[PDB]
């Protein structure tokens, strides 16, 4: 139901990092200026790093948020 | 109101030895992530750290269970520790600090210790200072796994007294209790006054000692009438004060209900109107094109659509300082968990609210997002702004 969803950003963060080998800003992945997709967004990166397929970076509460596959 | 501004972990469940910090929101927090992040385990800490005694509520077997266990990485814990900083620079604790810090430990031989503002307190005094602010160890305001199953198995009499605490009435039982000490004293009074005049019946001297005896009696009569009239005021502007609240907390709960279940509606019920105080408080709800039920009987989202009715039906009335929610959503699909995280939305103005959830729909609305993610069996969180993503993306679709 949502698993094709989470695996479909999965497939577009590795392609991402392959072409440009540093880490994913969270702003460049959310398709959509709607906050139920920015968090949608947010929620299945946090599923992909429950799995261990993501590992996201802030240094800072509330800060810049990256994204880098594993 | 007082708020919480921030929570810390430390060695509590699947957070490790290095101290977790999770910050909230104002208004509107979700807690997100897959099941089995330890998103949960917030809830859990929030009840801990307010000073929660039954393991089975905070989701551990034993009260040492809560001990972060060691990882891949990590060895275990020492002890479990969960520090709450509140936001207090309105005085809601009396304490005359901009900051209130509440802070548990546990230990693998099972006890516990406090700590207020650096100082150690027993749990006595940590549960004190929690019912001057009005925050409740685990009130109705909590409603977290199991809860919406309790309040629907919940007494009609322990449902009342739930309005009773509302109410305020609390201070007409106190008013009452130091009227009967009056009242016992004078009686007792009485009857010796009483013993002295029958013995009583040297003129001069009996005729004095019996008209000063009179005369004292009269003045206990007197007494004592005055006491009774004030016992019978105070015993009717608490049957005031409850029925005020009571019917604007019913009014709402009818409201809210027809709002989240659209087509339905529901009733508030005491047991004795007349008086309410022998009685419980019941609850009857008829969903859209459903018969009349009784709460006692409600399953699935038909139960937690009328559990969170009369949960914002009290926070509409007399706001808490913060409401924690988790599993509400178990059994409402996505058009209705959109109209409890709106409803959440409009009340956030007034309350605090945190939700655990993963549900993106309960997620939309919130003012800040704190995502959970278990890195080699240690959890983490990363935390989004929503206002702050909203500025940010509009400007980059230029």
């Amino acid at each position: 139901d949502i698993e094709k969803y989470v695996e479909e950003l999965y497939k577009v963060v590795k392609k991402i990092y392959e072409k440009t080998g540093t880490p994913i800003k969270f702003w460049d992945l959310v398709p959509d200026v709607e906050p139920k997709i920015i968090a949608r967004t947010f929620l299945y990166l946090l599923f992909l790093e429950n799995m261990g397929r993501v590992e996201i970076i802030q240094e800072e509460p509330f800060g810049e948020i990256l994204v880098v596959p594993m | 109101m007082p708020y919480i501004e921030k929570l810390e972990l430390k060695g509590f469940k699947s957070y490790g030895n290095k101290k977790v910090v999770i910050p909230f929101s104002k208004g509107f927090t979700a807690i997100v992530g897959a099941n089995g992040s330890g998103k949960s385990n917030i809830g859990d800490a929030i009840l801990f750290v307010l000073g929660g005694l039954s393991a089975k509520a905070m989701r551990a077997s034993r009260i040492s269970d809560l001990i972060f266990a060691g990882s891949k990485n990590e060895p275990p814990a020492k002890y479990a520790e969960v520090a709450i900083y509140f936001n207090n620079e309105d005085r809601g604790f009396p304490i005359d600090e901009d900051e209130v810090v509440i802070r548990r430990r546990v230990y693998p031989d099972g006890r516990s210790s406090y700590w207020l503002n650096g100082r150690r307190a027993t749990r006595s005094e940590i549960l004190d200072i929690l019912t001057a602010a009005m925050i409740s160890p685990d009130g109705y305001n909590i409603v977290l796994q199991g809860d919406i199953t309790k309040f629907i198995k919940m007494s009609p009499l322990e449902r009342r007294l739930l309005i009773d605490d509302i109410s305020g009435i609390a201070e007409y039982d106190s008013k009452k209790e130091k009227a009967l000490e009056e009242l016992k004293q004078a009686e007792e009074n009485l009857a010796r006054v009483d013993l002295l005049i029958k013995e009583v019946k040297d003129f001069e001297i009996v005729e004095r000692r019996y008209l000063e005896l009179k005369s004292k009696r009269e003045k206990l009569e007197a007494e004592k009438e005055s006491i009774i009239e004030f016992i019978n005021e105070i015993e009717k502007e608490k049957k005031n004060v409850f029925m005020r609240t009571f019917e604007a907390i019913s009014r709402n709960f009818s409201e809210i209900f027809a709002k989240l279940s659209p087509g339905g509606s529901a009733r508030l019920i005491l047991e004795n109107p007349e008086d309410p105080f022998s009685g419980g408080l019941e609850i009857e709800a008829k969903p859209a094109g459903k018969d009349v039920k009784r709460i006692e009987a409600m399953s699935g989202g038909e139960k937690a659509l009328t559990a969170l009715a009369f949960v914002f039906a009290i926070q509409k009335f007399k706001p808490a300082p913060f409401y924690l929610f988790d599993e509400i959503d178990a059994h409402l699909d996505d058009a209705n968990v959109k109209r409890v995280a709106d409803l959440i939305k409009e009340s956030s103005k007034e309350s605090q609210f945190i939700v655990i959830t993963l549900r993106d729909v309960m997620m939309a609305n919130a003012d800040k997002i704190i995502g959970v993610s278990m890195r080699d069996g240690v959890s983490k969180v990363v935390s989004l702004s929503l206002e702050k993503a909203m500025k940010i993306l509009e400007e980059i679709r230029k």
